[PDB]
C-alpha cells in the first residue's frame, strides 16, 4: 500500500495505489484507499482493510450529523481530531495509518498524519503505507513545496509510481483526488501508462551478466542465449 | 649398491638415479613433437601399436585437460593418465574457486610441483612419462614440458622419445615466428614420418591436436582429413 497527500496553495492532492494483497496474492488490484469524509475531506488507509473502512464510515457518520447540528462546514481539524482520538482509543486492536486530507474555507487546504501509535501531525505533505519508505528520499530530492495544481498532481502520479515500483505489497491504478475551493476532481491512471516503471526503464534494458558461455578467457562477453552460442 | 634402490637417497655426486631411470624409460617411448606457432600450440605423437586388431583410437596420448589445455604423454600411459587427473582437477580448480581458466605457466607448475613429489619419498617412485602441456590461456599460447624430476620448461619447438635428437634437428629448420598452426600440423607430421624406423615399429599411427584460433581456442584434435597420409 502507497499512499500520500501534498498540499499545494489552493487546496491538496491525495495519491495512493489499488492492491490490496493477502501476504503474497493480489486479491484486489481496483482499490479505493481514497475515502470521502466529507465533500472536501478525504482520508488515505493503510493497514488492514476491515478496520481503516470501519474507521471512516465511523467518522463520516460522526461528521455528516455534525454539519446537520451546527448548520456549517467542517474543518481539517475536526475530521483529524476525530480520527485521532478513535485510532488512539483502538490502538492495540487495529492496524490501521491514516492522512486526514481536506479543504475548508477557514484555514484553506491541511494535511495530517495519524500513524499507527495513534498521534497527529499536521503536515505540508504526508506518506504512508509500506511503500512510503521508498519516497522519503524521493521527496528530498525531487519535491520543491508551492508547486501549482496541476503540478502537485503530476508530482504525486510519479511518487506512487515510482514507490510501488519499488514495493511488491503495491502496484496497479494510480488514485488521485484533488480537493480545494473548487469542485474536487478524481483521475485513475493505469499501470501501462504509468508515470514510470523500471520495464520502461532504458537503465534496466540491459540484462546483468550471470549465464556466463563456457570460454578459455576471463574475458567477459554476455549472457549465453543459445545452446550453440 | 643401495644407492639407487629408492628416490630419498642421493648419491655421492649428488644425483638421485631413480629419476634418472624414469628418465630413460621416458627416452624409450614414442617420439613426441610440439610448436607453438605465436597464434596456438600443436602437438603430435606417435602410436605404436603391438597389435593391427586395435580399433582406431586406442591408447590415445593426448587428452584435453581444461578447454584450452591439453596434455601430451611421452613414457608410461597409465602414469601420463594419472598425471592428465591431477591436471584436470587443478584446472577445475581454478574454474571452481577462481572463476577463471588456469594461466598456461600456472598448470604447468602445478603439472611440475606433482610429479617432483614422487621423487622425495621412499614410499613411492617417480612417473615414467614426460608430459607436453598446451594451452592456449589469457597468457597467449604457451608450450610446456614436466620433467619426471619435476622440472617444467618452456618452449618454441620440443622433442621427446627414442627418436628425439633427429626430429629436434628437423625441428630447428623452421621459424617459428612466421609458423602458423595450419602449416605446423603438417610440418609435424611430416617430421615424425620421416624420422620414424619402419622396420621395427610396423604398426604406427600419427595423433595429432592443436589449440589456436581456429578452435576458438579449444584444445581439440585435428579434423581427420587434414594430416598427410605418410
Amino acid at each position: 500500500t502507497t499512499i500520500l497527500a501534498v498540499s499545494y496553495n489552493g487546496g491538496v492532492v491525495l495519491a495512493a495505489d489499488s492492491r490490496t494483497s493477502s501476504g503474497t496474492y493480489v486479491v484486489n488490484r481496483a482499490s479505493n484507499k481514497l475515502t470521502k469524509l466529507t465533500k472536501k475531506i478525504y482520508c488515505c488507509r493503510s493497514g488492514s482493510a476491515a478496520d481503516t473502512q470501519a474507521l471512516a464510515e465511523r467518522v463520516s457518520n460522526y461528521l455528516g450529523s455534525y454539519q446537520t447540528d451546527i448548520g456549517a462546514g467542517v474543518n481539517v481539524a475536526t475530521a483529524a481530531n476525530l480520527f485521532q482520538k478513535m485510532c488512539y482509543m483502538n490502538r492495540w486492536n487495529i492496524s490501521a495509518g491514516i492522512i486526514v486530507a481536506g479543504y475548508d474555507p477557514i484555514n484553506g487546504g491541511s494535511v495530517y498524519s495519524i500513524p499507527s501509535g495513534g498521534s497527529c501531525v499536521k503536515l505540508d505533505y504526508a506518506l504512508g503505507g509500506s511503500g512510503s519508505i521508498f519516497l522519503y528520499s524521493f521527496f528530498d530530492a525531487n519535491y520543491k513545496p508551492g508547486m501549482s495544481k496541476s503540478e502537485c498532481v503530476a508530482f504525486c502520479q510519479r511518487a506512487v509510481a515510482h514507490a510501488y515500483s519499488r514495493d511488491g505489497s503495491s502496484g496497479g491504478l494510480i488514485r488521485t483526488i484533488t480537493l480545494d475551493a473548487d469542485e474536487p476532481e478524481d483521475q485513475t491512471i493505469p499501470w501501462n501508462r504509468s508515470p514510470y516503471c523500471m520495464e520502461k526503464d532504458p537503465k534496466y534494458v540491459t540484462q546483468a551478466t550471470q549465464n556466463q558461455p563456457f570460454s578459455s578467457s576471463a574475458k567477459i562477453t554476455g549472457n549465453r542465449m543459445s545452446s550453440t552460442g | 649398491s643401495g644407492h639407487d634402490q629408492s628416490t630419498d637417497v642421493f648419491s655421492a655426486e649428488g644425483r638421485v638415479f631413480q629419476v634418472e631411470y624414469a628418465g630413460k624409460a621416458v627416452d624409450n617411448s614414442s617420439t613426441a613433437v610440439a610448436a607453438c606457432c605465436k597464434d596456438g600450440v600443436v602437438v603430435a605423437v606417435e602410436k605404436v601399436h603391438t597389435s593391427r586388431m586395435l580399433e582406431k583410437g586406442s591408447n590415445n596420448r593426448i587428452h584435453a585437460v581444461d578447454r584450452q589445455a591439453g596434455i601430451c604423454i611421452c613414457g608410461l600411459l597409465p602414469d601420463g593418465r594419472a598425471i592428465v587427473s591431477r591436471a584436470r582437477q587443478e584446472a577445475e580448480n581454478s574454474r571452481d574457486i577462481f572463476a577463471t581458466p588456469i594461466r598456461g605457466s600456472v598448470l604447468a607448475n602445478r603439472v611440475g610441483e606433482f610429479m617432483h613429489a614422487y621423487t622425495t619419498h621412499f614410499a613411492y617412485r617417480p612417473f615414467g612419462c614426460s608430459a607436453i602441456i598446451a594451452s592456449y590461456a589469457d597468457d597467449g599460447p604457451q608450450l610446456f614440458v614436466s620433467d619426471p624430476s619435476g622440472t617444467v620448461a618452456g618452449y618454441y619447438g620440443v622433442a621427446l622419445g627414442k627418436a628425439k635428437t633427429v626430429a629436434k634437428s628437423e625441428l630447428e629448420k623452421l621459424d617459428f615466428s612466421s609458423l602458423t598452426c595450419d602449416e605446423a600440423v603438417g610440418k609435424l607430421a611430416s617430421i615424425l614420418h620421416e624420422v620414424h624406423d619402419k622396420q621395427k615399429d610396423k604398426l604406427y599411427e600419427v595423433e595429432v591436436a592443436w589449440v589456436c584460433d581456429k578452435s576458438d581456442r579449444k584444445f581439440v584434435h585435428v579434423p581427420a582429413d587434414m594430416v598427410p597420409a605418410e
